[PDB]
């Protein structure tokens, strides 16, 4: 969205042809014009006629119809109900919190039902303690109860939510917030069965995975920001087999990027049911499509199998024929490097990919999997599956395709995950907070201009919530340097809010403040 | 084939001077700016299209009543003196080629 | 002591031991043996801590209190000076572990966020 956005065109042009002569603000909004000897004062209300305030309110409910209280609402703190500050409460270590709050504004919802009074004067802070916002962990927080109708947060209380937020309109929510605000109490439904097992970098997870759901039309891959989630999980196990029934097909296993975060252990049964379901396509049958999945689980066998039971594909005669051979023998080795690298020529990607993993070539095989098929999600999984879980040829092909592009990009999600996956932990934990052109002399890469800046580099409140995590859990990497890392620390605290509070979400950037924790 | 070990920067080069060197299975090769093709095997392409676009020469008949295409056969028979070599010369001047082989 | 960008302050009183980690990290028990800070927000801070100086407080120990009680009349309008350098306050309370000044910081944020709400300002700026 932009920054700003018009609400008004107070167009005085209409009633003569003089320029403005001159133009003045005062109390309460009045924007007095002049010209000639002539006013034009014009009160704080607004037209909805005009296309400027028309599309700015959009779809909300709004008490008043002023620029004052609708600056007051495109602006200024968010309801406590809005969707956008309980996923951020929820990312923050707060899902007891955003209980209370669903409950609460049940509550007030049958509340103002029963008295038949107008929605619109729902609470804004549903009559929270504000001091709650500020409890420092999840566990600490008073979860007190209610009376016996509706006592505590549960299903019951869930569908009587969905049902009413269907039978009214919240006021100052756009209807499409509304939604989100839907999906935000099925994710909470969610995550209270799941509360009990995952960590709570599975519920981030869990809840960024739900989101996304709401969102395949303009989002076509869960964000980094939740494979980062997943991939300091210790629940691993849990998030994959609640996003399991989703991925039937490559084309969904590449939308919830398994291959970065899945273990290893279960990557390898994802392949394996990958190529079940890549080869019985719609189209028809084809050793073709799930080639790669096979060789990379070391399988060549099944996949000689495979072609010979498929009588009917013109190229059976000569892949039976070619893939029998064993190629530890130098002839057939090259043999096989010759058929890759004309395949590379005949435009056949995922063939000469498949070709330059039949021989163990896998450096050959990543490369034009990440290159030429651009799938860098295929390359880490089949260099995690072949390999192993971490490195060799993952790091090389991490530090070569992927570290230039984060770097120019300035992303630290992308940045963490690679130093990871170097096993590079102590500088994986730091490049979330500084830039990764300043990491292990990263500006050797590309010169610092070429890097984005300006208004483009928004920050990201999430990308200090992990840190907290992971220097809680690491802290063997930092009892070695205090004052530096507090240097930095103070700096993106101060910038995580600032924007915790430029989105609405003041009560987040207080307890993030008041909360943070400095290693002494 | 292979990795190329080395690329030439832009700049002036003879036919002689490498310009590439590329590593296949250990062993690294040298390439210049022309290469060798035995005449008489034909060179290789990815697949062979259907041709669908005129070879627009600048005679009506041969446009008109039997027009050729961009990739297309074509024959010319005649006797000694019915101009076979007129009609190649001025499709070598206004065909819509972009690179002209004439052989004689 | 002093926050290095042009910050600098009596070196050490009666004041300086309110920050509790100054009661460590200020040569306490110097027989046995700041830089975070912003200049200007270090200036409020030992302000406060100069004023509070022939105060006594609870600290941890307050149990039920330390929270749901109104803040000081004249903590409340000397932090109230600035919207977006309370948050920095804040912070500043927490690093030195100073309890008091960060409850006062977090009560007084915490009423603005609330009274910027769209029904507190209708109530309360034109009603
Ligand atoms: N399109 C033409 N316009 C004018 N004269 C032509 C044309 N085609 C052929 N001729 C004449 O016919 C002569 C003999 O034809 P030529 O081009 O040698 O063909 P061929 O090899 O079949 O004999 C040419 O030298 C020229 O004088
Ligand atoms: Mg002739």
């Amino acid at each position: 969205t932009p920054s700003y956005l018009p609400i008004e065109k107070i167009d005085i042009t209409a009633h003569t042809a003089h320029n403005i002569g001159d133009s003045v603000w005062m109390k309460n909004g009045t924007f007095v014009v002049a010209s000639g000897n002539q006013f034009y004062i014009k009160d704080k209300s607004l037209d909805l006629t005009d296309p400027f305030t028309y599309q700015s309110i959009g779809s909300r409910k709004i008490l008043s119809n002023d620029i004052l209280h609708l600056s007051s609402v495109l602006n200024g703190p968010l309801p406590v109900y809005h969707p956008q500050f309980l996923i951020q409460a929820i990312y923050a270590n707060k899902l007891q919190l955003v209980k209370e709050l669903l409950l609460r504004l049940f509550l007030a919802l049958r509340k103002l039902d029963f008295e038949s009074q107008d929605v619109s004067n729902l609470d804004s802070n549903l009559g929270m303690d504000p001091l709650k916002y500020f409890i420092a962990k999840d566990r600490d927080y008073p979860v007190e109860s209610f009376p016996d109708p509706y006592p505590c947060f549960n299903k019951t209380v869930s569908l009587a939510l969905t049902e009413q937020l269907t039978k009214t309109t919240l006021p100052y929510l756009t209807r499409h917030q509304q939604i989100t605000l839907i999906t935000v109490i099925e994710a909470v439904d969610e995550v209270t069965k799941n509360e009990n097992i995952v960590d709570y970098n599975g519920v981030r997870f869990l809840l960024g995975v739900k989101l996304f759901l709401s969102h395949k039309n303009i989002q076509k891959s869960i964000l980094m920001r939740d494979v980062s989630w997943a991939l300091h999980s210790d629940n691993k196990e849990i998030l994959l087999s609640s996003i399991d029934r989703h991925i039937t097909s490559w084309n969904r296993a590449r939308e919830y990027r398994i291959a970065y975060w899945i273990k290893e252990q279960d990557l390898v049964k994802k392949f394996e049911d990958i190529a079940k379901y890549e080869f019985s396509k719609d189209d028809k049958r084809d050793p073709s499509r799930c080639a790669i999945f096979y060789l990379a689980l070391k399988k060549k066998q099944i996949l000689l199998s495979l072609w010979k039971m498929a009588i009917g594909h013109p190229e059976q005669q000569k892949m039976v024929r070619f893939i029998s051979n064993d190629f530890t023998v130098p002839r057939w080795r090259t043999a096989a490097l010759k058929n890759a690298f004309v395949l590379l020529s005949k435009h056949r990607y995922m063939d000469a990919a498949v070709f330059f993993l039949l021989t163990d070539s896998l450096k050959d095989c990543v490369n034009v999997l990440c290159k030429q098929v651009h799938d860098m999600d295929l390359a880490i999984g089949v260099c995690r599956v072949y390999e192993g879980d971490n490195g060799p040829v993952l790091g090389e092909l991490l530090t070569a395709q992927m570290l230039p592009e984060t770097i120019k990009e300035n992303d630290r999600w992308k940045a963490s995950f690679i130093y990871w996956k170097l096993r590079k932990q102590e500088v994986a934990i730091k490049a979330l907070l500084t830039a990764p052109i300043d990491l292990e002399n990263n500006s050797s890469i590309v010169d610092k201009e070429v890097c984005v800046n300006r208004s483009f580099l928004v920050e990201d409140p999430a990308l200090l919530y992990l840190y907290n995590h992971l220097r809680n859990r690491n802290l063997k990497y930092f009892i070695g340097s205090l004052n530096v890392e507090a240097k930095i620390e103070c700096t993106l605290i101060l910038r995580v809010t600032d924007i915790l509070c430029r989105m609405g979400c003041n009560y987040l950037a207080v307890s993030l403040v008041k909360n943070w924790k400095f290693i002494e | 084939r292979g990795t190329i070990t080395w690329i030439a920067p832009a700049g002036e080069y003879t036919l002689d001077e490498k310009i590439l060197e590329v590593e296949f299975d250990g062993k690294k090769s040298d390439f210049t700016l022309y290469h060798t093709w035995p005449v008489r095997v034909p060179r290789p392409v990815t697949e062979k299209l259907s041709a669908d676009y005129p070879l627009l020469t600048g005679q009506r008949v041969l446009d008109a009543l039997f027009p050729c295409v961009q990739g297309g056969t074509t024959c010319i028979p005649g006797a000694f003196g019915c101009g076979k070599t007129v009609i190649s010369q001025s499709l070598s001047k206004y065909s819509n080629s972009d690179a002209i082989i004439y052989v004689g | 002591l002093v926050s290095g960008e042009g910050e600098r302050f009596t070196v050490d009183k009666k004041i300086a031991e309110r920050s509790l980690l100054l009661k460590n990290y200020l040569n306490d028990m110097h027989d046995s043996n700041v830089p975070n800070v912003r200049s200007s927000v270090l200036q409020k801070v030992i302000e406060w801590a100069e004023h509070h100086r022939d105060s006594n407080f609870p600290d941890e120990d307050d149990d039920d209190s330390r929270k749901s009680a109104p803040v000081d009349s004249w903590d409340r309008e000397f932090l109230k000076v600035d919207q977006e350098m309370l948050y920095e306050i804040i912070l500043a309370a927490n690093y030195l572990n100073i309890k008091p000044l960060l409850d006062a910081g977090c009560k007084v944020v915490a009423e603005m966020i609330r009274g910027r709400s769209p029904e507190e300002i209708r109530r309360t700026f034109n009603i």
